[PDB]
């Protein structure tokens, strides 16, 4: 036979290998691909989907819809903070979003994130609000003016339902690690730019729902078996 | 933000709605000679069944938890559609769906509507159990979600709406074609879908080839004495087809 | 920058809208994010543990397993991401012999794909170990890891990841209807011998030449019941991947 | 007195893969992690690993910190994660050392 | 052997110097669209910060042992440069550096100046220890080398100059871009460098992307009563850029 | 399959082998090479760098800068020897130079070496000096005239700072071994060609610093794990 000689890396199985292989079932033929709707080629189209943050991750809301929602108080003359979050894609709560899980299935990420926000309160009601981002190396802001020094948007709550805005990609490195240990990507932070004003005898309350998705900018590397989910023992049947 | 809708004989509108996304952009159509399995020229009731039909009134409150249906079973009683379904071993159809949900300018709250695929519901109870036919196939009567005492619980599906009744997170549910009834944004919401399956057509009564979910993501309220609003849903089947004619199914 | 998320359509798309950007060669490939990547890495599927029984070596020393992707979580969650998927399959066998005795000697082991309505082997001596047309394959001590390519099998266009009904007389709700692939099987081929041993095969697969159909949300909680989407475990509570914090104004 | 047949696993554990805690850990399953096998009498395993870094090149040195100021130098930049190894053969009577 | 220098608003000369080698011959420049990571159009203070700034007087003696700085930290207080650095998560800059060191015709001694990369300093103490931020980032105050009693020694860098403070031999230090102040050869010395990193731009305050070392290779002396001479260093940043604007860093 | 048959040299691992190998991480893609300054292709560019000899390798100077330096005595009317060294690239002290270490990482060397020398004394001061090389097979010289019979340079200490000069390659063989055992390459030797003259009340002293590098002529073979450095036990972390 041809004189051949064998390199190391022979005779192993690697779960992430790439090769031809022989057939168990020669002469077989598969069923034809009918034109089923809902084609897909990549994970990024899933990233493009807006999904809700369970923003309001606490005991009093977790076992319910309400952890996707925040409640606003039209009673308050103040500039102050409504909420804040990290921005690291596999941090809590963001990891629990589908982009979060897809990022949690991965080790590297890059590109800017889309964020979106609906004024879910009574149609008769008005406000304008500050949604802001904090470039890190610094504490999460404690005045509205701090957030005004960050990159931010002021929401003209017009007839249109939703404000949508982007955390710009400002990683030193072209990628960042998907889960921080002792590390940070920056903060989302939210504030009363005006007070919220309902008209008289409206419910003394309002709701806000918050969305995120990958921008056209977004991408991942180092697919890894995700942090997000655990199996204990045998899966019964 | 205004639409009018016309299928088979019947028409629908909202003058406070944002248009449906067509599911995956695929406008509904009949089977192809290139993809088909069934041999006959199939049953095209056309206008007499690719027309609207609508469900009994549900109604909702701040205390309400959710509602859903499984299709075609949710339409088994829709005259021509219903019997043409029951008299064939197989068929296929897409759907146009609109949900009717007007409030005053003086209400708040929001529902998510999700069209959803096989949506394979989890049991209520733990262990070696699965969902019984009576509950997977609630008919047009549907499944509202309630706090208490549903009998035969071992065969009941779970009530756990924020776990999408299958152990998946809500809020990621926007992965499917979906809309929001938001009382500020709109007074109604709409979605349309082609047929879908791993198979070119399917055993209608034996498998709910599509499903529809509506969830109170934000609680209903107004200060007005009208503390609650009905919801109703209307559906037209699309390109509806049936094959393997025999007796009426039981 | 303003939209109606209620449309169902994704929100105001463009990053250049709210940042006065410099031009950048954003030039990072999505190819690792491809389906022929993400599905197209192998993982373990099932665990064929056996003991070599002595007292009736000829009877007991074989196993059979119902083929499913539904009882190892990572692989399961790849596929528990869609309505349907289609692929050809690298299949890879990691046979392992564990000694309960001073030696193992030479050992040889059979596997068979048992499509449904093949006669299932009842005995380590069953005539069903003959395999004129069933895909049966052999391994022995010191041999390299066996593998084969299995083409896409289904009577339909794609495997049901989920199903919404029954076999026509109304039990086994969901994939337990549609996903009758039959079973894998294994059996010691060496005849009766003195060494008490366990054989364990870890079985692996990678889907390639993949296609997938309508994405669906990821599993939030521990698995429970293979075919069934059940998740409310006995004497337990629904501790999902979401973690709570003291206040929503603190990151 | 003997070793018998023995088989051994390795895995590249990139950071934020779930680290195996146990020789029986589900983390030995590896749908996408580079995991590879060796056994008695098999030739030396090898693989080609491409250049990994999030940056253009590996830092041989670094002059600062992870942003909250500890681990000065390469202990910041050089988080490649870890290699791992584990006996794949089940429980057996032979007391042995494996050295790779 | 004469030069004049002009950056941003400010000018420098020596009339007894031999020209800088440009580090690796690469004259300083801005980032490229081909290589960049950051998305914005970045901050170009141009003339208002690609201009000279200079450090407090050190002074040296036959008994003196060495001095060094780490950049950009050594310039954190240089007005526009300093704050533009502190207000951004990232930036990049090269440098032009000249060291000012005139003596009489009647002095001898020599210093080596080395521009040096990440220059990852070793601890003073043995064992499980590493350098503390206060000392890696001495600011413009810099690190002169001294015989005694530096507190927090466990977190101090080593004083071992002839081991380049990292366990590498001096005299091979000429591997880097370097010059000598030799009192016969010159009255001053100069070096210029582009930006460098494994990354297209960097977290300024978190990582000293460049460093500068000056060492008394040959002891200072004269018979004159002026037994000691100051040294001072001036630097201009080059093509300086900053990105990810937010609050002032602490 | 093709009839094949297997040669010896199969199934080994050689730490100095050369082959293709399969990927652990298929479909991955590396980060782009930005135009980092300080390119390199070969070790010879490092050889081209002048580095100081720690010429003055003794107890009284070793733990300091001063082993790179020598001190000269303007008080002396003499022709006599200032210093001498071997020339074998991996001999002490030369091995400790970076060319030394690179040579110490190697077994064969060839080509002539550059040497360089600064009059580090007071600018007002004058001398001329003899730098010389000894072709071997002979003892290291003991008069200045001996070195004058060797190849040598007399340093006109003009305005210019440095004299630079070459030990010519005069190996019998095209290469020489990098480290001698019981073997020799020749000597550097240094002498007062004139006396050193300071003008009155200048410091009664002067300094000299000495440099070496590979010439354009220089090259190496048989890369070997260097003599120069030792690891005892485990490297802790």
């Amino acid at each position: 036979g041809l004189p051949v000689f064998i390199t190391p890396g022979s005779g192993q199985f690697l779960t992430t290998d790439d090769f031809q292989s022989p057939c168990a079932l020669p002469w077989y033929h598969p069923t034809k691909e009918i034109s089923i709707p809902g084609e897909v080629k990549n994970l990024v189209e899933i990233c493009q989907v807006d999904s809700l943050v369970p923003i309001n991750n606490t005991d009093t809301y977790i076992n319910s819809e309400n952890m996707y929602s925040v409640v606003l108080q039209s009673s308050i003359n103040a500039p102050d903070k409504i909420f804040s979050i990290r921005t690291d894609v596999a941090s809590q709560p963001l990891a629990t979003t589908l982009i979060g899980e897809i990022s949690s299935y991965f080790t590297h990420w890059t590109g800017s994130l889309r964020f979106s926000f609906m004024f879910c309160g009574t149609a008769n009601t008005t406000v304008k609000l500050l949604l802001a981002y904090t470039p890190p190396g610094i504490a999460e802001p404690t005045t509205r003016k701090d957030a005004m020094l960050g990159t931010h948007v002021i929401w003209d709550v017009g007839l249109q339902s939703t404000i949508s805005m982007v955390v710009p990609w400002i990683s030193a490195s072209h990628y960042r690690n998907t889960s921080p240990g002792r590390s940070t990507s920056g903060y989302i932070t939210c504030w009363y730019q005006t007070r919220l004003v309902i008209p008289p005898q409206t419910p003394p309350t309002a709701r806000l729902l918050c969305f995120v998705s990958g921008c056209k900018d977004f991408c991942l590397r180092m697919a890894r078996d995700t942090n997000l989910h655990l199996q204990s023992g045998a899966i019964a049947q | 933000r205004i639409i009018q809708i016309t299928r088979g004989d019947s028409t629908i509108t909202s003058q406070d709605v944002a248009n449906a996304i067509v599911a995956y952009g695929v406008w509904p159509h009949y089977l192809s000679s290139k993809d088909a399995s069934a041999i006959d020229k199939p049953s095209q009731p056309d206008t007499s069944s690719n027309r609207f039909y609508t469900l009994r009134s549900v109604t909702w409150s701040s205390s309400s938890k959710g509602w859903w249906w499984k299709l075609p079973d949710a339409l088994k009683d829709m005259g021509i559609f219903g019997e043409n379904m029951f008299y064939h071993y197989l068929g296929r159809s897409g759907y146009t769906i609109h949900v009717q949900c007007n409030a005053s300018k003086f209400h708040q709250g929001t529902l998510i509507v999700a069209l959803i695929p096989e949506h394979q519901i989890a049991s209520a109870l733990h262990g070696n159990v699965n969902v019984g036919y009576n509950y997977t196939h609630p008919g047009e009567t549907g499944r509202e979600v309630k706090a208490e005492t549903r009998l035969n619980p071992d065969l009941q599906p779970t009530e756990e709406y924020w776990l999408n009744f299958d152990g998946t997170l809500l809020g990621n549910i926007t992965i499917f074609p979906h809309q929001f009834i938001n009382l500020r944004s709109n007074n109604s919401a709409t979605i349309i879908a082609p047929y879908v399956n791993a198979v070119p057509m399917d055993s209608m009564r034996s498998h709910n080839n599509w499903s529809l979910v509506i969830i109170p993501i934000c609680p209903l309220e107004t200060s007005s004495a009208i503390n609650t609003i009905p919801i109703t849903i209307s559906i037209s089947p699309m390109c509806a087809e049936f094959s393997g004619a025999r007796a009426k199914r039981q | 920058a303003l939209d109606a998320a209620e449309t169902g359509h994704t929100s105001s798309v463009q990053p250049e809208d709210v940042i006065e950007t410099r031009y950048v060669q954003t030039s990072q490939t999505r190819d690792e994010m491809s389906l022929e990547s993400f599905l197209g890495r192998s993982g373990c599927i099932h665990e064929s543990k056996l003991e070599v029984t002595l007292a009736n070596y000829n009877k007991e020393n074989f196993t059979v397993w119902a083929i499913n992707l539904q009882e190892m979580a990572q692989i399961r969650r790849k596929f528990e991401l869609f309505t349907y998927t289609r692929f050809d399959s690298e299949i890879t066998l990691v046979p392992c012999i564990s000694a309960l005795s001073q030696d193992i000697g030479h050992i040889t082991m059979q596997y068979m794909y048992v499509p449904p309505g093949a006669p299932v082997p009842n005995s380590r001596d069953d005539y069903a170990w003959q395999s004129g047309t069933n895909a049966s394959v052999f391994w022995q001590h010191g041999q390299a890891y066996p593998r084969f390519s299995l083409p896409f099998l289904s009577v339909a266009s794609a495997y049901y990841m989920f199903y919404d009904g029954y076999d026509e007389q109304d039990q086994n709700y969901g994939t337990a209807n549609t996903n009758n692939m039959g079973s894998l099987c294994s059996r010691i081929v060496t005849e009766k011998h003195i060494h008490k041993v366990h054989i364990m095969t870890r079985i692996y697969h990678k889907a390639k030449h993949v296609k997938a159909w309508c994405p669906r949300p990821p599993r939030a909680l521990e698995y429970t019941r293979a075919h069934r989407t059940n998740f409310k475990i006995e004497d337990r509570s629904i501790q999902t991947a979401i973690v709570t914090r003291p206040i929503i104004t603190t990151a």
